[PDB]
């Protein structure tokens, strides 16, 4: 499962 | 970094990101925080990007080594996993120390305070991923408590599409699934967050819509994996 | 790394590569070299992989920063480019120091000696990429001299398909094109190397054929870019 | 122009 990335990309 | 100007540290953090030098980026941002002034929105993102990338690489390496160690079960694999683990814990402790001295206590606006408490939850979560000893339950509870305070503020002070509110819910749902052994809570939180954001999209401009829907897709991706 | 066993350093270098921890990998391999024993074929590749990846990341960052600096033309971009440059030079100096104390002098077999002299040429080439001062010509000549000695040995002692001979010619051709301002020499060397290898492929097993043709494709890729 | 990689990959 993924958490939020540092940047929108 | 005590002898470098705050503005120069911020400028160099931006350069370090462009050069993909995230360890440098984190050191410049630590120096900026230690100037003692509050951080702007953009500066908070520089701090988070830098440390998220440093610890993310450590986590990926720890997982490779932990997999090798578990298959093996000489001392070398365990020793090297322990070395990477200690370095990861040190970075987490550094970030938590910046948040405790004194970013959180000086953050009064909901956006800043939620941002920092979400970070606090994240770095305790990363500690929990590698924890095994007498303090593992306490580390998990420290993550939970930080995320919960952030959630309480976000629900009172931010619309359901706010990207910080959404990212917080995303990460807290990951905490529930991966750390707290609460997959039903993780699924419920992701679903309710997604649905409440969907119903508020009509209020948003095109650029805000893009931000909110991008994070909603991450919630959906997790729900698809978990269900 | 003086207190760690040679065999443990080698084992940990292999683990560090799997975990993509190339700075650790290079430190473990530096420790192994400093035990004072010669390196096997596999160990030479670990040493090269580690430092090639460390300096490769520094080179990529230096190029990003140098591009920003040249567009700009405060002190911050130049200062930070200078910081990355100094760190790159330090790593190159470290590798060159290992080769000089005492890997090259103890290398008697053509395979080991060519491998180390190719590395020596490479690390002087990386120094030449960032050099500007009174010693820039001397750095270029030091790369040239190392590559030339390696070439002379390789042509006497190795078949034209030997992968070390091929990689040396590839890298020396890059030197001619990118450092020495000799694109015709670069093209000639790449062409002659490719053609002489092609004519020797018939002697090779399937696995040796794969190695030689893979490097021949790199020669061809450069020739296509240069012509 | 490309130089030799560290590994065959
Ligand atoms: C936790 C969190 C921090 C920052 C943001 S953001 O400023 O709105 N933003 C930048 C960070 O990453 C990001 C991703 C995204 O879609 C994946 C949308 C917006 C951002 C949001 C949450
Ligand atoms: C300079 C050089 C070092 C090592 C070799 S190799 O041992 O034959 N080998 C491993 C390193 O990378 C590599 C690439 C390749 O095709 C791209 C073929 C063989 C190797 C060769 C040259
Ligand atoms: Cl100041
Ligand atoms: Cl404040
Ligand atoms: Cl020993
Ligand atoms: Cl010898």
């Amino acid at each position: 499962a993924g958490s939020i990335p540092g940047r929108r990309s | 970094m005590g002898s470098m100007e705050r503005a120069s540290l911020i400028q160099k953090a931006k350069l370090a990101e462009q050069a993909e030098r995230y360890e440098d980026m984190a050191a410049f941002m630590k120096g900026a925080v230690e100037k003692g002034e509050e951080l702007s929105c953009e500066e908070r993102n520089l701090l988070s990007v830098a440390y998220k990338n440093v610890v993310g690489g450590q986590r990926a390496a720890w997982r490779v080594l932990s997999s090798i160690e578990q298959k093996s079960n000489g001392p070398e694999v365990r020793e090297y996993r322990e070395k990477v683990e200690t370095e990861l814990q040190g970075v987490c402790d550094t970030v938590l120390g910046l948040l405790d001295s004194h970013l959180i206590k000086e953050a009064g606006d909901a956006e800043s305070r939620v941002f920092y408490l979400k970070m606090k939850g994240d770095y305790y979560r990363y500690l929990a991923e590698v924890a095994t000893g007498d303090d593992k339950k306490r580390i998990i509870d420290s993550a939970r408590s930080a995320y919960q305070e952030a959630m309480d503020i976000s629900k009172k002070e931010m619309p359901p599409t706010n990207p910080i509110r959404l990212g917080l819910a995303l990460n807290f749902s990951v905490f529930h699934y991966e750390i707290a052994n609460s997959p039903e809570e993780a699924i419920s939180l992701a679903k309710t967050t997604f649905d409440e954001a969907m119903a508020d999209l009509h209020t948003l401009s095109e650029d805000s819509y893009k931000d909110s829907t991008l994070i909603m897709q991450l919630l959906r991706d997790n729900l698809t994996l978990w269900t």
